RNA sequence: CUUGAGUCUCGUAGAGGGGGGUAGAAUUCCAGGUGUAGCGGUGAAAUGCGUAGAGAUCUGGAGGAAUACCGGUGGCGAAGGCGGCCCCCUGGACGAAGACUGACGCUCAGGUGCGAAAGCGUGGGGAGCAAACAGGAUUAGAUACCCUGGUAGUCCACGCCGUAAACGAUGUCGACUUGGAGGUUGUGCCCUUGAGGCGUGGCUUCCGGAGCUAACGCGUUAAGUCGACCGCCUGGGGAGUAC
């Protein structure tokens, strides 16, 4: 299809929600027959400059493959939504995306840049899921 | 000789093709003054294609609030 | 230009079973399918002059390959025009 | 600038020209004129002229060697 | 100007300073030098000067 | 018949075009806090703004244009022209190999088409700049220069006459004719081992040889050697005007 490097970040106090936003979108993409190349969350970070009276935000990288209608449908939700502080979607037709070159960018972050801190666990905990075990 | 094909890394300041773009932050900040703005190709020695492509990756980053837009008050 | 998978279909139907690329009927059918695609584009994009130049290149080009075809096989030309729906 | 990140006490050797990111000497090009939109074709495309001045120096060493200028 | 000003703030018992520098005039660094020689300790000499990102059109002054 | 010209897959670079959104810095304006007498301006000055609290300074909002640095002899474009970022539609070029059609070509009166700019109609918009216009200055005047204000305009949407030092002052396409040094982009070969060596195409720029030109100067991107087709000129003024 087409490949979309979606980055968006969410305002701290509604960030504690965020796997629920990701779980809504990822079913919205894969239910339109897309595929999730990857979901790396980047955690809570301290902004380079304040964005409309806010100093920190929580960053999420989705790498969607999907048709053109679907990315458009995500943007209309992102537009009317308080939760997102700012959002970006990049590119369109690269098959370089499929072979997932940001698998490494995720690991490079884990080895040095992204480390243990309180704010990025607070953001993870809403979606806490226990629906696996054999009966 | 015949097909050993470029083990070495030392040349141009851009021998590898910088295929990580706006996600390697520490690589970007090597090209950013302490006043928070992009430096020119003559000073960094980046080949011109890569340099135009790096500028795009820095602007991408600035709008994402990864990099200082300016150093203003920072 | 026209979609790669659509293009495979165009060549298949207006070429012979050898699957030509250059044969005159096939070029005219490819231009035509692109003129029809573009004619939907210049509905919304009224003031796009620089892409309109490329349109007038395709139309002019087709017009020349039609002259060629009519100088050669008039049977093939009269056939092609009606199978692709050209003029009135 | 004198520079605000050097280390913070007043040490007065720092020469402000030898300490400028950009300020003054290009930065206020945008004041008391608008550099008329393609005025730069005659202001700024004298790049060839300053590249010629470097060529001229790089020539002039050599002609002095073969002529024996001293 | 700086030494005159230094008198006016003596009523506020101030001892330490940071300084913002603003514009392309002369006196730009020379004013700082007078503040340190006033007996004040200066924390940063932060030049702030306000620069358009291309922005609004300047006047065209000195015309032909 | 296939070298010309066209066509297919795979890729690449770029401010090529159109429509939508979006972010920061800054000038401005309104709002509020602090705070005192000048501020602003020039050669110097005055008009202006200020003791009704300005200028400066901190906070918050509003709006509209532009989109620093990167940016370079750079790049793209038929030309005029195009520089934030993001998506959508889409044009053209170039390569590397294979294949395919088989002269489908080149040029072009009339012709239809495409505008920098100011101008222009109707509708919106108005932050900055700014003709007209005003006030101040200089001057023997000074309808000008300089300074303080300021309207149309510039900006969007759609429609109109198509002007330019609309340029390379060089019409198109094609063949042929010693190089050097550099930009820039695809691309064959290398312990790719010195920001290095060899190979090939595309555009691009400074220099210069044969030759040509009255001369300057051009010079493989020709103003050299020629081919085809088109435009155009025939002393200066009058006149690019009149009818």
């Amino acid at each position: 299809m087409r490949h979309y490097e979606i980055v968006f970040m969410v305002h701290p106090d509604q960030s504690e929600q965020v796997p629920g936003m990701i779980e809504r979108y990822t079913a919205a993409i894969t239910g339109a027959e897309g595929k999730i190349h990857r979901l790396e969350d980047w955690g809570r970070r301290q902004l380079a400059y304040p964005i409309n009276k806010l100093h920190k935000a929580h960053y999420v990288l989705m790498n969607v493959e999907a048709p053109q209608e679907v990315i458009d449908e995500l943007e209309t939700t992102f537009r009317f939504n308080d939760a997102v502080i700012r959002s970006m979607v990049m590119r369109t037709k690269h098959a370089v995306t499929e072979a997932s070159p940001m698998v490494k960018a995720k690991d490079e972050r884990r080895e040095r840049r992204d480390d243990f801190a309180n704010e990025t666990a607070d953001d993870a905990e809403a979606g806490d899921s226990e629906e696996e075990e054999e009966e | 000789a015949r097909y050993f094909r470029r083990r070495k890394f030392c040349r141009f300041t851009a021998e590898g093709v910088q295929e990580i773009d706006y996600k390697d932050i520490a690589t970007l900040k090597n090209y950013i003054t302490e006043s928070g703005k992009i430096v020119p190709s003559r000073i960094t020695g980046t080949r011109a294609k890569y340099q135009r492509q790096l500028a795009r990756a820095i602007k991408r980053a600035r709008y994402l609030s990864l990099l200082p837009y300016t150093d203003r008050h920072q | 230009s026209l979609s790669t998978e659509a293009t495979a279909k165009i060549v298949s139907e207006f070429g012979r079973d050898a699957n030509d690329t250059g044969s005159t009927e096939v070029q005219v059918a490819l231009l035509t399918a692109q003129i029809n695609h573009l004619q939907g584009h210049f509905a919304e994009h009224k003031k796009d002059h620089h892409s309109r130049r490329g349109l007038l290149r395709m139309v002019s080009q087709r017009r020349k390959l039609l002259d060629y075809l009519k100088r050669k096989d008039v049977a093939r030309y009269t056939r092609l025009i009606e199978r692709l729906g050209l003029r009135r | 600038p004198v520079i605000k990140v050097r280390e913070n006490e007043p040490f007065d050797v720092a020469l402000r020209r030898f300490k400028r990111s950009c300020e003054k000497a290009g930065v206020l090009a945008e004041v008391r004129r608008r550099e008329f939109y393609e005025k730069p074709t005659t202001e700024r495309k004298r790049a060839k002229a300053s590249a010629v001045k470097r060529h001229a120096k790089k020539l002039a060493r050599e002609n002095a060697r073969r002529t024996r200028l001293y | 100007a700086a030494e005159r000003c230094a008198d006016a703030v003596k009523e506020y018992g101030i001892k330490n300073l940071e300084v913002m520098v603003k514009g392309p005039g002369p006196g730009r660094e020379s004013t700082i030098r007078a503040l340190n020689a006033a007996g004040f300790r200066i924390t940063n000499i932060t030049d702030v000067t306000p620069i358009p990102h291309n922005g609004c059109r300047p006047p065209k002054k000195r015309r032909v």
